[PDB]
């Protein structure tokens, strides 16, 4: 029940989950941002 | 009876030095 | 196919989502409800098969092979949930889980529309089927079995690798349609001698034939009832299924390559149906019995002729059924009297009545009572053999004697006689497994009314 | 030897419940069971399956083929041709070799 | 090939085959190994500088200077060796065949 | 050893490395090779006991000659060339010596006695790189000079290397030495085919890496190094037991797992230049692998074996291990199959 | 930062916490020698932390919520019943001593733990270094098979290597005697089946091996029962000590370190406990490990790791 | 083409994947798979335990992987590309065939009696 020791993961550690939500959020911003250069750049050397 | 699970004699196959 | 694939997949997430308690109901339930939507495979056409995507299609061989596939799951876990009752809860949904990939592996297997895919498939279902009879097998012989049953398959499976490799190099494809019409003879040598054994021996370790087929009383009997049930009804026909397909690329050596596999299945289904006269051991005898009837099927693929390939196809999916009915019906009364011997318990149709009842039909069955479709399909392939050369009535007629004596013979000896004094512990059989009994001989014996269904794509 | 447990006993379903249709312990849960399987089983699958079965669209066109075939023999013996004959394809196509 | 290259092929395959037959003292094939290196030094030596192959002029000194990291370490395990057995014979290193 | 003495050890053995695979000059190879052998006895007898000092020693012995003949081609391809591009080799005798000290340096049979005994007699993080980062240096070597390679020794190399890992993988009990004669197994897939497309010894070597990766890092979590103390784990960590029956059912090549892409893959290519008997050997003497691969699985997860009074204390305690990578590492060994045409990018 | 080697780097070494006053003082002698009221009150004077004596149940009261759990989570291992059947069919006397050692090892571990991380000293009551005299004892009365003390020797060979003596062994000579005469006036009845046979073998094996052991590696104070009454004088003796022998003065940071990774890693310090020989004493068969495994995972907060079980408050699950 | 370049410039001219590519979504449920395998190892809740974990272990594959698919389709577009270029060059190597009908080419008729 009540632990006789805290626990080491008693708590979150704020700064690694803001980091790891964080570091989600730039993947996937950069991801589509990426995929729509390429979706642009691939039409134009194409002439579509 | 119910399932056969290894008991000693059979888990000291696999505890020489070679098999 | 994907109608039956993500379904059957979803099945892993319902079992492992589910309350404690309704892990058997809900997957029971809902592989019924797969199993139902199953018989819109037979859209099937005079002249093209079912063609749905680059990946997947469905003929009249594979279509019954897959509705039977299907259906087996439902019964598969019926059979299981009592002698797992004191398993631990994530335990039973890992076995569950085995059942269920095992299920969409077949799926596939049956409908790859690619022979290297198929290949992948057919031996993915090792995995599922290895773990199932090793970790849930009773004694200490299923370490020894799942070994057999592993290096038996995978000794005549890297072969077929190589070969199919090989044809798709020099032919350009494995898809199965293209190699109906780009397929080019074999000629003569002792290249193409090993390319035909090759493309033939996983299939007939599967079978199995006589000769390679060691592996598969012990598997059979070690395994647990779900293991037993599934290895006899739809894994032995991958042997079969396999064959069915790949004899396409191998004419005209199939004429005198078949030569020696007729000889070991026509004199070995006389060896293994008497060797079923004199086993001691019930699952034992009933696994044998299956060698001596999937011997027919080898003969009839070899043989190559119209009437029997549709007796082939009859006796698969006629074969599945029953003998799927006869493991179950030796567990329920192992699951009594804790022993497979067949002279323990004697007189039991005096103790349960209905149950004898199942027995009675059965073992009709296996015997090949008409019109049974056992009886049609049976009856098929010694038409054809006949035809191939008159003599092998001689050994057919045989082989039809002594499949009744060993099939009234357990009958006779399990129940009829007097029941065993010191046995009294005999429950009456529960709602279960007379459900589960009636579900195999009800499907069976209605498939007469309209047997074109299950003759393949000759009919 | 060592530390084991020994076998546990056999338990024998209907000493506790009488009623007891073989699924499962708890007698509610055991109930829902036999439903599932019987009107799952017997109700839907074979029997409306069945069904299903009995009235296929001319399964493998079997039935079409006859019509077909009726079709032909009256064009052919009214119009004095052979009813079938031994060449499946015109030789007028074909190129003998040699 | 002119008639030096003979003897310093030959002396690397002397001392290779003085480096493959052990005898008892580690130390002795420890030897064996800086006589390889000797060989293999005179050996780039010649040919660098006979064909006037300037910047190779260099490539003998780095040799040697991994020669000494090599030495250096096979001198550093005899000694550990030496410690737990009180020789540095080769026949006391047969631990690790079980 | 220092924490920082440690990773610096460590980067240097990742420099060396790295100096062989981007060298043009075989000089600078030669180097990278003497940087990397000088790093990582340090590792080897880190933990200083008899059994650690007699690994290295046997070690040290057997990469410092494999360097001496290494040496000896690059000078005789120099004499015959005038020359130091990393590249085919000018010489025939240069080629035979090279590809031998590279064999050496592999542990590839019959130069395969080493491997077992020294992985036995290091610890298990030491054991993980020797058998897996250590594969790259070589590795890189032959995938530049193949052309030049002796067709006949470099198959014949790869035959014995499989016989010899699958049958004395058979004998053993010590997760180490099941571990060492599986990678001289796998090594004789590598070179198989690397006459034939070296793309494909590259996909071998990187799928190779990952399974053996996953098996050594669920061997430090429990800190086992015998068959019977990993018969234990399933009364510790059961889901580490079902790990490890899929990771060592994908080392043995069985569908529809990751590591049968590298034995189906070798053998297209060995079957497209009409190599049939040889492809067939190998995928039929790699059952050995498979065999006590499932011995394993047997004592591992399949069924439970005895325990003892003591492990109770253990339920009281978790994981305390960084097991880093392990969860990427045991789904890349696995549930790669519907990926396989990714091999391109190693094109 | 959980400690590790970047920890290190950082600057956590023990060096910097480490004083005069980081002591390891172990308390011994026989059974109702006056340990545990010697122990608490040097404890108390030094300012150390103490360490009531590693029972069967002393991995409970570190784990979880501290309490007992049910005995058959500690092996049904009983020390009652060791009195009551020495010779026991079940071969709980051995067992109960395979348990009790690993406990010590535990513990000692927990000492070593708190004494380089805090600069704290640590008062025991015995430990890994004086538990073979139960063991001797229990042997010499038959109590075990000769392959028990084999079985306890390998244990301790790959296991006592690790750590570092006590700076301190404080000795409490009560002779066997009056030990029984103690045993008697406490009351409890079980520990009134004590044999003076037994006893002896504890002092024996106490003063025949033990001590000439631990004087050429740590400090040895000797006391009478009149002696050690007074705690404020043996601590008087304790903070005169020199302290010019022993393994300790050859530690580092280096050192101290690789002994830190080791004592905070408990599964790592018990790693040897439990070693695939299969004694029937402590050999449990598949089936009831199987059973009992189960069992403690449906115990209060044991399901998952520690702060992850919301059936007794945790939250924030979803985000740790 | 380009020395020790991941994707050359050249294959700018091709379509990348979609983000709905059915093998980019395999990639993402791999990533979702290595998440529940990193709690269960932890003996964390499987399905709920740091929900922030799992979701980079989902965005990092899919966000590696779809690198790796464009480079992927790359690769065999320079294939498909060396391989006709190839065959341009070389007619002589690759004739066009004279195309013959069933009816005039002779296939031997091997009976199954
Ligand atoms: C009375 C005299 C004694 C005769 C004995 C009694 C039997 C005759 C009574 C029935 C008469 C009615 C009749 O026959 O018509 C039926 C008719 C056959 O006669 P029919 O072909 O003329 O059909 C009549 C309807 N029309 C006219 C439109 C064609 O149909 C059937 O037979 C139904 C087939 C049932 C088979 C399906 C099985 C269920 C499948 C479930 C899937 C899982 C099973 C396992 C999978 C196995 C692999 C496939
Ligand atoms: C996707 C396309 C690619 C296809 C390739 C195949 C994909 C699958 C790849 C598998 C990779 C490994 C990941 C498998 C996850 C296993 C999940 C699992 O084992 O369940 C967890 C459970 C752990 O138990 P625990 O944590 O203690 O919880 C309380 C229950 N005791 O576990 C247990 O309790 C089990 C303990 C008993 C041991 C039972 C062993 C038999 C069951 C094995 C099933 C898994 C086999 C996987 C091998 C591949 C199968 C095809
Ligand atoms: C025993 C295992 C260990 C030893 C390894 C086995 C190899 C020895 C078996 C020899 C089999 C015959 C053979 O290898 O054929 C080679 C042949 C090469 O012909 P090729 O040049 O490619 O084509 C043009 C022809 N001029 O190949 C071909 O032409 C194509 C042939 C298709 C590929 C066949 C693969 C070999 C099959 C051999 C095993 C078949 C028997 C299976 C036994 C199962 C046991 C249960
Ligand atoms: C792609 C494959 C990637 C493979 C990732 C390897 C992860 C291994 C991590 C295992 C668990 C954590 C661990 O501690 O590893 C052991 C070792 C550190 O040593 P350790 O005993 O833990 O303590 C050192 C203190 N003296 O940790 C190490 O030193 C790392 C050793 C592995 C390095 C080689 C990994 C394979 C090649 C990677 C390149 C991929 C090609
Ligand atoms: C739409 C999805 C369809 C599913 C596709 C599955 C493909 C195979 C993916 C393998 C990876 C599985 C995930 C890794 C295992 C994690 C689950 C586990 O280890 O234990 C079960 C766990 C429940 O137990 P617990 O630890 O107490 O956590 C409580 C959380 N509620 O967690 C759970 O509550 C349930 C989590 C899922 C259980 C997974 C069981 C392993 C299945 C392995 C069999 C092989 C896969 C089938 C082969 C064909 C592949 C398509
Ligand atoms: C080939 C086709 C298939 C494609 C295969 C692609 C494989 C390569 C793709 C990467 C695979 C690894 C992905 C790991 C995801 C889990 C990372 C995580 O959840 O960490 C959470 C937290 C640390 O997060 P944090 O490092 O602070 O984020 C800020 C970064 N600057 O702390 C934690 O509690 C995490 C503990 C679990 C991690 C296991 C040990 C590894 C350590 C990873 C450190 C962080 C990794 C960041 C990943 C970014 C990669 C883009
Ligand atoms: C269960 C195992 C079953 C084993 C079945 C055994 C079947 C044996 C089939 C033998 C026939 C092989 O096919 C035969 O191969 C040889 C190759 O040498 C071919 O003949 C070729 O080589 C032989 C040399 O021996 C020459 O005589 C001939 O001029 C040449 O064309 C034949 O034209 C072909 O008829
Ligand atoms: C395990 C049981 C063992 C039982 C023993 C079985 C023996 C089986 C021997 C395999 C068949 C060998 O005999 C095989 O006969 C057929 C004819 O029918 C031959 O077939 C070939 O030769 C005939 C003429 O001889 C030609 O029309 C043609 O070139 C081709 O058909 C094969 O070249 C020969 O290899
Ligand atoms: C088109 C798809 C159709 C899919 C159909 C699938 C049908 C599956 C039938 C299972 C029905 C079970 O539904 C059942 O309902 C009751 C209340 O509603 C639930 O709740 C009940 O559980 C316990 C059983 O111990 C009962 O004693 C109690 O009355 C009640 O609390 C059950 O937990 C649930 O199991
Ligand atoms: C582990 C063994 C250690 C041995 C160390 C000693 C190594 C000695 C290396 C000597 C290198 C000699 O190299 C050898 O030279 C002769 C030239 O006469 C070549 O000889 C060959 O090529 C030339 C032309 O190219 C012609 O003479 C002829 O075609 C043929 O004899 C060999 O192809 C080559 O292999
Ligand atoms: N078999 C066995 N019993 C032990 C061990 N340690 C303690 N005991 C028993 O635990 C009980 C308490 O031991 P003691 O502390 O010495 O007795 P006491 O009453 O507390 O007197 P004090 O020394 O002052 O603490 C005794 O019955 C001991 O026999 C051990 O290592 N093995
Ligand atoms: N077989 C070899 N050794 N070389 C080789 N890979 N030849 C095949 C050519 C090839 C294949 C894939 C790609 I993508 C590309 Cl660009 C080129
Ligand atoms: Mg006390």
């Amino acid at each position: 029940k009540f632990y006789i020791q805290e626990p080491p993961h008693g708590s979150p550690n704020w700064l690694k989950v803001g980091l790891t939500l964080g570091t989600s959020v730039f993947l996937w911003i950069y991801l589509i941002k990426q995929h729509n250069e390429d979706v642009l750049e691939y039409k134009r050397r194409n002439g579509l | 009876a119910r399932q056969w699970q290894p008991d000693v004699e059979w888990a000291e196959q696999y505890g020489g030095a070679v098999m | 196919m994907l109608k039956y694939i993500i379904p059957t997949i979803m099945l892993m997430p319902l079992t492992w989502l589910s309350k404690n308690n309704m892990i058997w109901v809900n997957s029971t339930a809902h592989s019924l409800l797969i199993s139902f939507t199953s018989l819109l495979l037979m859209n099937q056409f005079g002249d093209n098969s079912l063609n749905f995507s680059l990946l997947f299609f469905s003929d009249s061989l594979s279509t019954p092979l897959l509705i039977l596939t299907m259906w087996l799951l439902p019964l598969m876990l019926m059979a299981s949930q009592h002698h797992l009752s004191k398993e631990n809860l994530t335990r039973k949904k890992l076995f569950i889980t085995m059942l269920i990939s095992l299920q969409l592996f077949l799926i596939m297997t049956f409908t790859a529309m690619e022979l290297i895919l198929f290949y992948i498939l057919f031996e993915a279902t090792l995995v599922p089927t290895l773990i199932i009879i090793t970790r849930w097998g009773n004694q200490t012989e299923r370490l020894n079995a799942g070994l057999y049953f592993l290096f038996y398959t995978l000794a005549g499976s890297l072969p077929l690798l190589v070969a199919l490799i090989y044809i798709q190099n020099t032919v350009g494809s494995l898809n199965f349609l293209m190699l109906q019409y780009w397929v080019q003879p074999v000629h003569n040598s002792w290249s193409n001698v090993f390319m035909w054994l090759a493309c033939m021996m996983a299939f007939m370790v599967k079978m199995p034939l006589y000769g390679l087929h060691l592996w598969l009383p012990k598997a059979h009997v070690e395994a647990p009832i779900a293991g037993s049930m599934v290895l006899a009804a739809v894994l032995l026909k991958l042997g079969g299924y396999g064959m069915l397909r790949i004899t396409l690329i191998l004419n005209p050596m199939t004429d005198f390559m078949a030569y020696p596999f007729i000889m070991l299945s026509l004199w070995g289904m006389i060896m293994t149906s008497s060797i079923c006269l004199r086993q001691t051991d019930l699952k034992s005898l009933i696994a044998y019995s299956s060698v001596s009837h999937m011997a027919l099927v080898i003969v009839a693929i070899l043989i190559q002729t119209p009437w029997s390939y549709m007796g082939a196809t009859a006796l698969m999916i006629a074969h599945g059924l029953t003998s799927s009915m006869l493991f179950c019906l030796a567990n329920s009364n192992y699951e009594r009297i804790h022993s497979r011997t067949m002279i323990l318990a004697r007189g039991l149709q005096t103790l349960l009545p209905l149950m004898a009842t199942w027995w009675l039909l059965a073992s009709l069955t296996n015997l090949a009572l008409p019109p049974t479709i056992n009886l049609i399909g049976e009856l098929f392939v010694v038409m054809s053999t006949f035809s191939w050369s008159n003599i092998t009535i001689i050994l057919m007629g045989v082989n039809m004697v002594i499949t009744a004596l060993y099939s009234l013979y357990m009958l006779i000896m399990t129940q009829r006689g007097k029941y065993t004094y010191h046995i009294n512990n005999i429950s009456p059989s529960f709602t279960r497994e007379n459900a589960l009994m009636s579900l195999h001989i009800l499907p069976l014996l209605l498939l007469t009314l309209n047997p074109k269904i299950i003759l393949g794509p000759l009919y | 030897r060592w530390q084991e447990d020994p076998e546990p006993e056999d338990e024998n379903l209907y000493e506790k419940n009488p009623d007891s249709h073989g699924y499962d312990k708890d007698p509610a849960v055991d109930i829902w069971n036999m439903r599932v399987v019987f009107f799952f089983g017997f109700s839907i699958v074979l029997v409306l399956g069945s069904t299903f079965v009995a009235y296929l669209p001319d399964y493998r066109m079997q039935e079409w083929a006859r019509r077909e075939a009726e079709r032909l023999v009256k064009y052919r013996e009214a119009h004095g041709l052979p009813i079938m004959e031994s060449n499946c394809f015109d030789p007028s196509k074909i190129q003998l070799p040699e | 090939m002119s008639m030096v290259y003979m003897n310093i092929m030959m002396a690397f395959t002397v001392s290779l085959v003085g480096l493959l037959m052990y005898r008892s003292h580690l130390m002795s094939s420890l030897l064996c190994l800086e006589g390889m290196m000797l060989s293999l030094f005179v050996m780039a030596a010649l040919t660098i500088l006979n064909s006037h192959f300037t910047l190779a002029s260099m490539m003998p000194i780095i040799l040697l200077v991994f020669a000494a990291c090599e030495a250096a370490l096979g001198l550093s395990l005899l000694v550990m060796v030496s410690n737990t057995y009180g020789t540095d014979y080769v026949q006391n290193l047969n631990l690790l065949q079980c | 050893m220092n924490p920082i003495i440690f990773i610096i050890i460590l980067l240097t053995i990742m420099l060396g490395t790295i100096i062989v695979m981007i060298s043009s000059h075989w000089l600078l190879v030669w180097i990278g090779f003497e940087m990397n052998m000088l790093a990582i006895i340090p590792i080897m007898m880190k933990n200083h006991n008899p059994r650690a000092t007699e690994a290295s020693t046997k070690y040290f012995l057997t990469q410092s000659t494999a360097s001496m003949l290494l040496m000896m081609a690059v000078i005789i391809n120099l004499m015959f060339s005038g020359q130091w591009t990393v590249m085919k080799l000018f010489n025939p005798m240069a080629s035979m010596l090279m590809t031998m000290a590279l064999a050496m340096k592999l542990g590839m049979a019959p130069f395969h006695f080493w491997v077992p005994e020294v992985t036995q007699g290091i610890p298990l993080s030491s054991g993980l790189i020797l058998l897996t980062w250590q594969k790259l240096a070589p590795m890189s070597v032959l995938y530049q000079i193949f052309p030049s390679i002796n067709l006949n020794l470099i198959l014949t190399l790869s035959v014995l290397s499989i016989l010899i890992g699958g049958w004395g993988g058979l004998n053993q009990t010590q997760l180490r030495k099941i571990m060492a004669y599986s990678s001289i197994a796998h090594m004789g897939w590598m070179t198989a085919v690397l006459p034939y497309n070296p793309t494909m010894t590259l996909l071998n070597l990187i799928i190779y890496i990952i399974m053996t990766s996953t098996m050594f890092t669920m061997f430090m979590a429990n800190s086992t190094t015998t068959t019977l103390s990993l018969s234990h784990t399933w009364n510790k960590t059961p889901i580490m037991t079902v790990l490890i029956l899929a990771t060592l059912l994908s080392m043995g090549g069985l569908p529809p797992l990751s590591g049968f892409m590298p034995k189906w893959m070798i053998i297209q290519e060995m079957t497209k230049n009409n190599s049939i008997i040889l492809p067939t050997f190998m995928a039929i003497t790699a059952l050995l692998n498979l065999y006590f691969y499932m011995r394993l699985t047997y004592s591992t997860t399949l069924t439970m074996f005895p325990s003892t009074n003591n492990m109770k204390m253990k339920w009281q305690f978790p994981l305390m291990k960084k097991m880093t990578f392990l969860p990427t590492m045991v789904v890349l060994s696995t549930m790669m199959l519907p990926l396989t045409p990714m091999l391109s990018v190693l094109e | 930062l959980q400690y590790g080697p970047l920890a290190y780097i950082l600057g956590e070494k023990a060096t910097k916490k480490m004083t005069e006053k980081s002591k390891l003082i172990t308390v011994d002698g026989n059974i109702c020698s006056g340990k545990s009221k010697l122990a608490k009150e040097i404890a108390e004077k030094l300012g150390l932390k103490h360490f009531p004596e590693a029972g069967i149940h002393y991995v409970d009261s570190t784990t979880g919520d501290g309490k007992p759990l049910p005995v058959q989570f500690s092996g049904n291992c009983s020390l009652e019943k060791f009195y009551d059947d020495p010779k026991s069919n079940d071969g709980n006397s051995y067992r109960l001593q395979a348990w009790l050692y690993a406990s010590r090892l535990l513990q000692y571990a927990d000492a070593l733990e708190h004494l380089l991380s805090t600069g704290q000293g640590v008062v025991l009551e015995r430990s890994i270094y004086s538990d073979f005299v139960f063991l001797e004892a229990m042997y010499r009365q038959g109590f075990i098979r000769k392959q028990c003390v084999d079985h306890y020797n390998q244990v301790k060979k790959v296991t006592i290597c690790e750590y570092l003596p006590p700076h301190v062994v404080v000795y409490v000579d009560v002779p066997v005697p009056e030990v029984q005469s103690r045993i008697q006036k406490k009351g409890n009845p079980h520990e009134m089946k004590i044999t003076s046979a037994y006893l002896q073998d504890i002092e024996n094996a106490y003063k025949g091996t033990f001590l000439p052991e631990m004087s050429e590696k740590c400090e040895v104070l000797q006391y009478s029962a009149w002696e050690a009454q007074d705690a404020e004088k043996v601590v008087e003796d304790i903070e005169y000590l020199k302290y010019d022998k022993g393994p300790w003065l050859d530690q580092n940071d280096r050192k101290l370190h690789k002994l830190r990774m080791l004592v905070q890693d408990k599964l790592e310090v018990l790693n040897y406990t439990s070693i695939p020989v299969f004694l029937p004493e402590v050999t449990v068969g598949a089936h009831q490990s199987d059973q009992v495994f189960q069992e403690f995972t449906e115990l209060p907060g044991r399901k998952y790791r520690a702060g992850y079980n919301e059936d007794v408050g945790d939250k924030w699950i979803w985000l740790k | 083409r380009a020395t020790f370049q991941f994707l050359p410039d050249e294959a700018r001219s091709l379509p990348p994947p979609k983000l709905t590519d059915p093998r980019l979504a395999f990639v993402g449920f791999l990533g979702y798979c290595s998440g529940l395998i990193d709690n269960a190892i932890r003996r964390r809740p499987v399905l709920l335990a740091g929900l922030h974990r799992q979701l980079l272990y989902i965005t990092s594959f899919v966000f590696v992987g779809y690198y790796l698919l464009k480079r992927q389709d790359y690769m065999y577009a320079v294939r498909d590309h060396d391989m006709f270029s190839y065959i341009k060059s070389h007619p002589e190597d690759f004739p066009e065939k004279d195309k013959k009908t069933y009816g005039e080419v002779f296939e031997e008729f091997h009976p199954v009696r």
